[PDB]
């Protein structure tokens, strides 16, 4: 649908959509930009991530509201409407996750050769499989969970070899993989260990950073600390 | 509550 | 698109969509309910209003962001993208207003015989013409403004004859007509006069109300006072 | 700022 718009115009419009809090539009513009077939710059990758995280974040929040209402109903024997509407929102959410995973597979990941881009996209792949796992209940749920795990693990392996422990994408990846362990894989000890080791190794590397890099890294470290406080 | 994943 | 769903199921799903903050879905469910052809109850009218006010409210906020960016551009000679995207959001907004006005015209207003329903729908008609007027610039702008004025005026005439001065729909109508005068019709003195007379006549009628009705009426009176403080 | 219209 965006095939007739210039790549640069799609990027410009994605930035305007962000300013206007029109995240569905922002995601459609960035999907159009990805489909031009060129690699994405650092800023462009962030626009893609922000757009879809906001879209799927609203869907996940709505799914959780409806799932809670449905659970309370299954404990007055009301009709099919709550389940039907939860299923409608769930199918929409799955469609957005499949769209993002499709962009990563065709062909963002295979062309990403630098560590920063490859880790970024593998983290995204883990995240969107994690969102699929949050709603999964059927024959393929274990395979969805393993797909998230595998993507996060490859990203971790690259990040530990190629990036300093304070690198914001490395930190955000570890944060999200720890959430995966706690919330999805039923491995709270692994989640806590990962968050603590990540925090401590970043702390020891802050001395190398400029004031601006220090601000970026410590912001994510605080999220790790917030989870450790919640979990311990 | 739910834990914090990455967010800006 | 909602033709195969039961009226009661559409209403139930609109309430679930409200709880999940899925206002586009809520509006689609309520449009489906209106199109069943039966009159709407008091609660159902409020669901219809809440749904579309939230949808169009997000569009208006985005339009204002983009219009401000476009104005700053027209004072580096950038390309067509800001105007194009503002126009896209504007066309979407106009489409939602036309949808609401179409429901009112086919056939909510003509079947509304009680003062409460008729005033409610005429207030809505004024509001959605007012939102069209906020973005209007062409040959028909004066006619759009007059359409808003005419709908508000008929609602006012009925409300003054058939409702007490504290009735919440009467108060909200007067609030919105005063905003029309200030923001759309370039009549700040008329806006101030209307807000003051409405506030004073409601104050004099509070003594007749129960505690719960008093709370409803004074909430809207405070909005009138907030505007008077802003305008004087 | 902009004035207040009806809102709940
Ligand atoms: C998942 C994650 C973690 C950190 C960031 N982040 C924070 C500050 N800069 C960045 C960043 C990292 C990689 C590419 C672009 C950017 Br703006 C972002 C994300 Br999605
Ligand atoms: C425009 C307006 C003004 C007041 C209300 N309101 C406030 C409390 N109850 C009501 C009301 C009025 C008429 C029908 C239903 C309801 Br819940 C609502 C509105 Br849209
Ligand atoms: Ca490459
Ligand atoms: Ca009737
Ligand atoms: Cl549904
Ligand atoms: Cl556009």
């Amino acid at each position: 649908a965006m095939g007739s718009m210039e790549r640069a115009s799609l990027i410009q419009k994605a930035k305007l959509a962000e300013q206007a809090e029109r995240y569905e539009d922002m995601a459609a513009f960035m999907k159009g930009a990805v489909e031009k077939g060129e690699e994405l710059s650092c800023e462009e990758r962030n626009l893609l991530s922000v757009a879809y995280k906001n879209v799927v974040g609203g869907q996940r929040a709505a799914w959780r509201v409806l799932s809670s209402i449905e659970q309370k109903s299954n404990e007055e024997e009301k009709g099919p409407e709550v389940r039907e509407y939860r299923e409608k929102v769930e199918t929409e959410l799955q469609g957005v996750c499949d769209t993002v995973l499709g962009l990563l597979d065709s062909h963002l990941i295979k062309e990403a050769g630098d560590a920063e881009s490859r880790v970024f996209y593998l983290k995204m792949k883990g995240d969107y499989y994690r969102y699929l796992a949050e709603v999964a209940t059927g024959d393929d749920k274990k395979r969805i969970i393993d797909s998230a795990r595998s993507a996060y693990q490859e990203a971790m392996d690259i990040s530990k070899k190629e990036m300093p422990p304070t690198n914001p994408i490395r930190l955000g990846l570890a944060l999200n993989f720890s959430v995966f362990h706690y919330e999805i894989a039923n491995s709270p000890e692994e989640a806590i260990s990962l968050a603590k080791t990540t925090f401590d190794e970043a702390m020891a590397d802050l001395h190398t950073l400029s004031e601006d890099s220090y601000k970026d890294s410590t912001l994510i470290m605080q999220l790790l600390r917030d989870n450790l406080t919640l979990w311990t | 509550r739910r834990p914090s994943s990455w967010r800006q």
